[PDB]
DNA sequence: ATCAATATCCACCTGCAGATTCTACCAAAAGTGTATTTGGAAACTGCTCCATCAAAAGGCATGTTCAGCGGAATTCCGCTGAACATGCCTTTTGATGGAGCAGTTTCCAAATACACTTTTGGTAGAATCTGCAGGTGGATATTGAT
DNA sequence: ATCAATATCCACCTGCAGATTCTACCAAAAGTGTATTTGGAAACTGCTCCATCAAAAGGCATGTTCAGCGGAATTCCGCTGAACATGCCTTTTGATGGAGCAGTTTCCAAATACACTTTTGGTAGAATCTGCAGGTGGATATTGAT
């Protein structure tokens, strides 16, 4: 066996979401995967840093919500704030 | 009376650019320098005040300053970290 | 009577200023500015001290780096005279602008 | 039993992100809404993207996405062109861009 | 005989390549030149093929994007035609030789 | 039994294969020595990135580069690259 | 008792450097000759620039070395103005330096 | 009450290097700033190193290569050596 | 070339803000001794894929010719900045209540560590599906000569 | 402004590489369920040092005058673009030997994890020392007018 994880199967639900009828070549789906990955691993490290500079050793949605804050452009950020708070509301209604 | 971003003189960005090497100055330069100015502050004080919030402080630190300006790749030695 | 020439005394000044290391902005002015676009983030904030200054010391770092730059776009297109336009040029070059 | 991602209303898997957290070397200690947050954020941004990239495909009258779409989608936005301004896609060439003062006559 | 001014046909190139997107290097030729480069860093080393590609796809989008930085150094100084310093100018605001 | 030595190859970057690139960069015209500036450039850029992908290599005691080598080495210069599994 | 730095011939707390790496999140785990290697690069850094600060205080009949003399010391230095190339020295002023078209004739 | 910083050692490296000259407060944060900076660059590459390569461990090579990474070259020569002889003072004894 | 108004520089002087020196205090670390756990080097290995020779052919590089027009030298003048003496409004400097930055005690909602049970994303890979590259030709420009 | 040589535009057509779609084995995840550990939010506190006010300090705003810079015009040499002929070397199709990368089972040197002893680095309230920033003086270079 040879197993490698990528997000490639979640992309492609989400551009179905948004384009029902329209594909996408594996380059584009490997740029794809590359983009958010490269969002993660920028997010991950500025939450870091932040629970390091506040001696913190937890690293919270309230670490992400500040670090996608200071990733993000104006209007980019207020959105990803808003989904970002709206999936941890409901996550935290459910069990 | 007056307007915060005018109270940066003409003779101190004359005093910025003789430290730059300039000789010659456009009087425009004045007006576009100040607009430069308020652009650099208003990123790294955002990113500083970000900082102090996150913090949940009221007071806004040398270090939250220079992790700000350390993130808009404007590493400055001399104020702690 | 007399009279230095036309660019003789900010030669001067270049020496001058290229020699020291003080602020060339005045600290209060600075201070208002300042204290000015912080309150459009968030109202009612303090600064410690040494926060301000980092701030004018990296302000001023900042503006002398860029004048340098912009000199050389001036003298690209052969003046000697900085203008709105070499700013620009710099700026776009550096990624700032565009 | 319901999965991370479904309690979430997400589509991006929680559960990896939060072990891609864990593993990562970012803290001691990764809390349980930090991987929530973080797949919506990434699943928000590629939305933004895909849906930019889609709308340059269907102008190019393609139906599937190429590279040359995703670059058009990003450099033709200001936020996402700012957000990704250190960042080169491959056979994504560039925006069509000529200088006004090269342009022929008068 | 019929004949386009001078000019008219560099626009038309303008056009076209800013349209596509294939490599404009050969390939044969790059994966030579990066070969010799590292063969003199380090002896015996092999390459993937999409580690030639990957270097040839960085090297040409940095080869445009400097392209552009220095088309705006010409324009700058009222030319049309680039020069070797208007590329010296653009390396050096950018921070590669500043 | 070995080699070819590879020798001059900065010239396999040819005069049109410039011209190229400058026009998709949006140069209309060029003096004749833009070529060999550029060729210097190129190498320049060119030995600073494969001198870092070559010490990833290395690193990781291996003999082939690979494209991920290149992808770390692009991103330590700022020059982030997508598209190669990175 | 010997310290790890005097072990290892440094000045520079290998200990510390040690408790830095292990509670910096860098790694699960810190082999013993990490912040040994660490510290000593370090220090030589900081040699190699206190050196050179000292001759510019030197330069300028000075015996106390100040931020200018740093940032002399840096910016004369092609090797460390690149490694420095993005850091800002506070108080530290700018190398003399008029571009020559800008002279009197 | 504390507060640490490299002060004491950048202090004791500037005699070895200049017995006769003294170093002013601001010139001494800068100092500390400086140290800091290298110790987090250095740190950081040794880091994404092992991740690289999938290990769990930053040893003494991974501090090398990110030296040879970071530092331009004469520097990364020097520091190289110095590391690597600290590494082996240490080791022989 | 000759003064003359000014800036620049060097030797000397000394008050003092800031740096080096001394000491008891002691929490916070760093060094140390024991037992437990484990990352990853060593040796053997299955097969991915990289280096390489093979051969055909046309896309593209090379080199030449010719002249359009861009770059750059030159002259010239309108007006924009530099220099400067004058009048004084703002910044700088030093003293004082209180906002709030840290350290502290507390204790619970939340995060490890863990033994199992349940669901899923990956993929080898024979088979079906399909967007669009690319060859073709004709409608509509776009240029440049006249 | 009519003409002619060419490039550009764009919809139609079909072989084919590349993308969407399985049925299934499943290692590796991800989720369920106690048991144990504890990070850091919340309420209370006392000393910093930050904002504010008065008084003394000294840099900036303003109008005049004109030196010389920037840029519009004119001119022409020669560089660089366009076009064409020629044929080479890159590109493409393809199969092969084997170096070397990724996986594997073994297993010891080295690193983690408390628990305990020794000690170094940090600092507050007290003392003292000193490098050098200004301030004076007088010599000399610099600059600009004649």
């Amino acid at each position: 066996r040879k197993r490698k994880e990528s997000y490639a199967i979640y992309i492609y639900t989400v551009l179905k979401q948004v384009h029902p009828d329209t594909g996408i070549s594996s380059k584009a789906m490997s740029i794809m995967n590359s983009f958010v990955n490269d969002i993660f691993e920028r997010i991950a490290a500025e939450a870091s840093r932040l629970a390091h500079y506040n001696k913190r050793s937890t690293i919270t949605s309230r670490e992400i919500q500040t670090a996608v804050r200071l990733l993000l452009p104006g209007e980019l950020a207020k959105h990803a704030v808003s989904e970002g708070t709206k999936a941890v509301t409901k996550y935290t209604s459910s069990k | 009376l007056r307007d915060n971003i005018q109270g940066i003189t003409k003779p101190a960005i004359r005093r910025l650019a003789r430290r730059g090497g300039v000789k010659r100055i456009s009087g425009l330069i004045y007006e576009e320098t100040r607009g430069v100015l308020k652009v650099f502050l208003e990123n790294v004080i955002r990113d500083a005040v970000t900082y102090t919030e996150h913090a949940k402080r009221k007071t806004v630190t040398a270090m939250d300053v220079v992790y700000a300006l350390k993130r808009q790749g404007r590493t400055l030695y001399g104020f702690g970290g | 009577p007399h009279r230095y020439r036309p660019g003789t005394v900010a030669l001067r000044e270049i020496r001058r200023y290229q020699k020291s290391t003080e602020l060339l902005i005045r600290k209060l002015p600075f201070q208002r500015l300042v204290r000015e676009i912080a309150q459009d983030f968030k109202t009612d904030l303090r600064f410690q001290s040494s926060a301000v200054m980092a701030l004018q010391e990296a302000s001023e770092a900042y503006l002398v780096g860029l004048f340098e730059d912009t000199n050389l776009c001036a003298i690209h297109a052969k003046r000697v005279t900085i203008m709105p336009k070499d700013i620009q040029l710099a700026r776009r070059i550096r990624g700032e602008r565009a | 039993a319901k999965s991370r991602s479904n309690r979430a209303g997400l589509q991006f898997p929680v559960g990896r992100i939060h072990r891609l957290l864990r593993k990562g070397n970012y803290a001691e200690r990764v809390g349980a809404g930090a991987p929530v947050y973080l797949a919506a954020v990434m699943e928000y941004l590629a939305a933004e993207v895909l849906e930019l990239a889609g709308n340059a495909a269907r102008d190019n009258k393609k139906t599937r996405i190429i590279p040359r779409h995703l670059q058009l989608a990003i450099r033709n936005d200001e936020e996402l062109n700012k957000l990704l301004s250190g960042v080169t896609i491959a056979q994504g060439g560039v925006l069509p861009n000529i200088q006004a003062v090269l342009l022929p006559k008068k």
